[PDB]
């Protein structure tokens, strides 16, 4: 449906689909490399 | 447009007017409404079918000849258990490029029809079909049965479809089955015809 | 010319009067012209850099299969001891290359204006296109035609890929670039960037 | 020592703070039987604050004299990855960010009505610009020289 994809890049949909990704990615890099201090390499 | 329907008395979707190999006018919500999205799952279809037959006949032959004992292969399950001649992600590594090589050129042809027809090496050979998912010569069509007249093309094409969505179909109803039941699929079907008002879900 | 990948079409501004076009430009760095001007010549002078490199990082260690020379891999051959201290070759080297640079450099600005000796004024290279000197940089007169130029092209491009992946290997392997060709030789299956 | 501070594995009372929070944790295990869940958890959560201080002890970090590590930002090599290879990072991401969003922004300025594009994005276009940003500090820096950063 070409009205359903125009739905999808709406701005609040695409925002929270953004945020939601980047946020899982942030917490399962911070659950695979816990209390990051400093930058060791 | 008089043509069987799915569900007989009511009436077909717009843009399905039966010109498709395999068309019964099955398609409730509307998921290739635009001609964009029809090519594009016509596509998925076909590459489906023809990845669905395969696996079944992978599935369902070798396991036959284990149960009557001519051969002995392990369960297809766990056949990505054994060991081989070298680790796992190895080989995984070249499918993925070996397959990246023979699937990005399909991508081309989809996108832009008839350009990937020539062969980059020796341009003496190339592909002969004209329509987008048969690409037919002397590769995918060696005996030339791919191309006719439109009633002996749509009869083939019907066919191969038909013979795809059971295969499907099947592989879906083994995995299922060896999930729950816990046994090969064939030591279902057996069970199942030793009792079968009980051997059941 | 030729397509980099089937089933796209090039860019614009790449017409194929450049030697060794093949539409390759994804990101559309090269859309200026001053951009393509310049990024043509840092291009070459890469290459050309890149292949000289390659040449005395690969060559100095596969004496271990004919036994000539003894010399020390390209990552220890800093470390020794030469007839003078790294501070004064180091000097030596930035003051001619200052000059040489300098000399290269202001040919992109105005060409043919440096084509001129600045000592005897009787010597001046003849002219020629902006990265392709020639002169006495071409003692053989060996033609400068299209074909010559692609190859060098595709030699310089593949000796980039060379050294960046001498470089990588190195820090993970730690080993030379030979003895890792011979190490993926001896059990192609189990020798590679997967170690299982 | 920079600015009077001691290192952090040389460092008592950096010691005393990872005995009393072990500790700490260890009065709350007596209280359950040790196959239950909630005493594998917290052995779970003893076994991460003893690695947790063991890499703060192997990093080279300065503690003061409440046993606390502190950061130095005055661009002293032996603290480079404190403060100076974040910031990189950082400013990298940053501006492929911006540089994203302006070259989107430009993209849509020739339309009709730009406005429409800005409330319902244009996915395809932003999905061929996004790859563009991986490299825009060579395109940033070209565009500096060639005068087409700054309007006119
Ligand atoms: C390009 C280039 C690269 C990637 C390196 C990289 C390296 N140099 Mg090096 N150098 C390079 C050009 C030059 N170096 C040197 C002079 C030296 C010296 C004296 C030393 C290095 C050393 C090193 C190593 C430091 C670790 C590393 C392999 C060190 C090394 O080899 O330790 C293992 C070392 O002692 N380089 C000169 C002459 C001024 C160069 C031109
Ligand atoms: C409980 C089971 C379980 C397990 C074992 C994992 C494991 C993982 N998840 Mg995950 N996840 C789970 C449940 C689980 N998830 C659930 C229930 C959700 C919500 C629906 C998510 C949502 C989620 C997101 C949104 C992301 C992950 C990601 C990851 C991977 C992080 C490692 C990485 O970035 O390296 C790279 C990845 C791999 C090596 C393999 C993948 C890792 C393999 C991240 C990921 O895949 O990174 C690319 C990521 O972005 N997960
Ligand atoms: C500009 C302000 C700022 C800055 C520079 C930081 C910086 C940092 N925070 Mg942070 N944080 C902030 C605001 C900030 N925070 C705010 C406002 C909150 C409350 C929502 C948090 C909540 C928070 C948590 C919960 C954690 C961090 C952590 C971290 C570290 C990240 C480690 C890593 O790999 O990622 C890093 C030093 C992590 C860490 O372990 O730090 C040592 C961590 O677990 N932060
Ligand atoms: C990738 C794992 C894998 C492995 C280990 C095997 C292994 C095997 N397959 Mg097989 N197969 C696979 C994937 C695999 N297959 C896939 C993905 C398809 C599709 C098939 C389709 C297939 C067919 C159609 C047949 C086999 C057969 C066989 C057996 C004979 C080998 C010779 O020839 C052997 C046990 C043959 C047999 O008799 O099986 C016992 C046979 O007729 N396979
Ligand atoms: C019920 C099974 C079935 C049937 C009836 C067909 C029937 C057909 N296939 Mg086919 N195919 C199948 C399974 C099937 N396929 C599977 C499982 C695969 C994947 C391995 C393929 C892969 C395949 C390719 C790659 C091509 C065909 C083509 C064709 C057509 C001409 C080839 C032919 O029959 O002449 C025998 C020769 C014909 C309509 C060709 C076509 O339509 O182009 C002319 C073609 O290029 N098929
Ligand atoms: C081609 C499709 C197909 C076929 C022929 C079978 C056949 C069989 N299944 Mg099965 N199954 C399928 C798909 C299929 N399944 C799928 C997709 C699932 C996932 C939901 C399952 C899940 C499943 C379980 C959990 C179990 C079986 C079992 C069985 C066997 C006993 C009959 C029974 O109770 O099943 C009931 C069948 C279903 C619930 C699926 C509905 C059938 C699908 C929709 C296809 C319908 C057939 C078709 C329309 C008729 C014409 C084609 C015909 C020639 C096959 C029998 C051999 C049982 C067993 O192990 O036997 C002892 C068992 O416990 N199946
Ligand atoms: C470009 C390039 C550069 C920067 C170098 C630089 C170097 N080469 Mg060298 N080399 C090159 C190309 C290059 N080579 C090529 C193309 C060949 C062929 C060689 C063959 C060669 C040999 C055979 C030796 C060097 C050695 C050396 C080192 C000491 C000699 C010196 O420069 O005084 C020095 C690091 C010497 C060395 O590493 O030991 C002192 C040495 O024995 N080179
Ligand atoms: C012309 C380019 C070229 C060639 C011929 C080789 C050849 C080789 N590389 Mg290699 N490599 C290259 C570029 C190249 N590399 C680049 C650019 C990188 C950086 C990304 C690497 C990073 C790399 C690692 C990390 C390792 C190798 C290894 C190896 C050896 C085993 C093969 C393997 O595992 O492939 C690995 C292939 C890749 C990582 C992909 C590179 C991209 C391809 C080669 C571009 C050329 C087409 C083999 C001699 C392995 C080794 O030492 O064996 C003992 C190993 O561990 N390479
Ligand atoms: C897609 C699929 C299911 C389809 C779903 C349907 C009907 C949806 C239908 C509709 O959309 C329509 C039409 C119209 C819409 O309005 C409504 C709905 C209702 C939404 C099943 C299988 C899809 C895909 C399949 C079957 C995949 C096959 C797998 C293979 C090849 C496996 C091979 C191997 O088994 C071997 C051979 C040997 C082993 O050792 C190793 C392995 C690798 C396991
Ligand atoms: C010059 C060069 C290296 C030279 C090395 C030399 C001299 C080494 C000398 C030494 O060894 C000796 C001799 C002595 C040894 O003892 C010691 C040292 C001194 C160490 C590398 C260039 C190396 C250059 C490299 C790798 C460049 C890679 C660039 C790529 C891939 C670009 C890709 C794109 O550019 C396009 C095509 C289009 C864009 O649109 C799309 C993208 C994708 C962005």
């Amino acid at each position: 449906m070409r009205d359903l994809k125009t739905y999808l890049s709406v701005a609040p949909v695409l925002s929270t689909l953004w945020f939601g990704s980047l946020a899982g990615l942030l917490i399962e890099i911070n659950r695979l490399f816990p209390d990051a201090l400093t930058f060791p390499f | 447009p008089d043509r069987p329907i799915w569900f007989p008395g009511s009436t077909p979707p717009e843009w399905l007017d039966g010109s498709l190999p395999g068309d019964f006018g099955f398609d409730p919500l509307g998921l290739s409404s635009d001609p964009d999205s029809l090519k594009w799952n016509v596509q998925a279809e076909i590459v489906h079918c023809r990845w669905a037959m395969l696996g079944a006949a992978g599935i369902f032959i070798p396991e036959f000849l284990t149960k009557i004992g001519i051969l002995n292969t392990p369960s297809w399950y766990t056949a990505g258990e054994q060991e081989y001649f070298t680790d796992k992600t190895t080989l995984f590594v070249v499918e993925l490029i070996l397959i990246g090589w023979a699937e990005g050129r399909r991508w081309a042809d989809i996108i832009k029809p008839g350009s990937v027809n020539t062969d980059p090496v020796f341009p003496n050979n190339k592909l002969t079909g004209t329509d987008v998912g048969y690409p037919g010569g002397l590769w995918f069509d060696p005996l030339g049965w791919g191309s006719g007249s439109p009633a002996k093309l749509k009869e083939l094409r019907t066919k191969e479809i038909k013979n795809g969505r059971l295969a499907m179909l099947a592989v879906m109803g083994a995995w299922f089955q060896h999930i729950y039941t816990g046994t090969g699929p064939i030591d279902n079907l057996f069970a199942h015809l030793a009792d079968p008002g009980h051997a059941t879900i | 010319k030729g397509e980099w990948l089937p089933g796209l079409a090039s860019p614009d501004y790449l017409t194929g009067s450049l030697a060794g076009d093949n539409g390759f430009d994804p990101l559309g760095l090269a859309e200026d012209p001053e951009n393509l001007k310049w990024f043509v010549q840092a291009e070459l002078v890469n290459g050309r850099w890149a292949m000289l490199g390659v040449a005395g990082m690969l060559l100095p260690e596969v004496f271990t299969k004919i036994g000539i020379i003894n010399v020390p891999e390209w990552y220890d051959a800093g470390k020794e001891q030469y007839f003078a201290s790294s501070s004064t070759l180091f000097v030596i080297e930035f003051i001619l290359f200052h000059y040489v640079e300098i000399r290269r450099w202001q040919d992109i600005k105005n060409p043919g204006s440096v084509n001129q000796d600045p000592i005897f004024k009787q010597y001046s290279l003849p002219k020629g296109e902006v990265g392709y000197p020639g002169g006495i940089f071409n003692p053989l007169n060996f033609a400068p035609t299209q074909e010559a130029k692609e190859k060098e092209l595709a030699n310089g491009r593949l000796a980039m890929l060379a050294f960046l992946g001498f470089v990588v290997q190195h820090n993970v392997t730690g080993k030379g670039p030979f003895e890792n060709l011979l190490q993926h030789l001896s059990d192609p299956w189990h020798n590679t960037i997967v170690q299982t | 020592d920079i600015s009077g501070l001691t290192p952090c594995k040389d460092s008592k009372q950096f010691a005393k703070r990872e005995k009393q929070q072990i500790k700490k944790l260890e009065s709350s295990l007596k209280l359950y039987a040790p196959e239950s869940a909630p005493a594998l958890a917290l052995n779970a959560q003893i076994e991460k604050t003893k690695r947790r201080f063991d890499n703060y002890g192997k990093y080279g970090l300065l503690c003061g004299s409440d046993g606390l590590p502190h950061l130095i930002v005055n661009g002293d090599q032996r603290h480079w990855g404190e403060f100076i290879t974040p910031g990189i990072l950082f400013l990298y991401i940053a501006g492929w960010i911006g540089w994203v969003g302006r070259s989107y922004l430009i993209a849509i300025s020739g339309e009709k009505k730009p406005a429409m594009k800005e409330i319902i994005i244009d996915v395809p276009l932003a999905s061929r610009i996004i790859f563009r940003g991986f490299i825009w500090p060579v395109a940033a820096y070209r565009e500096f020289l060639n005068g087409d950063l700054i309007a006119k």
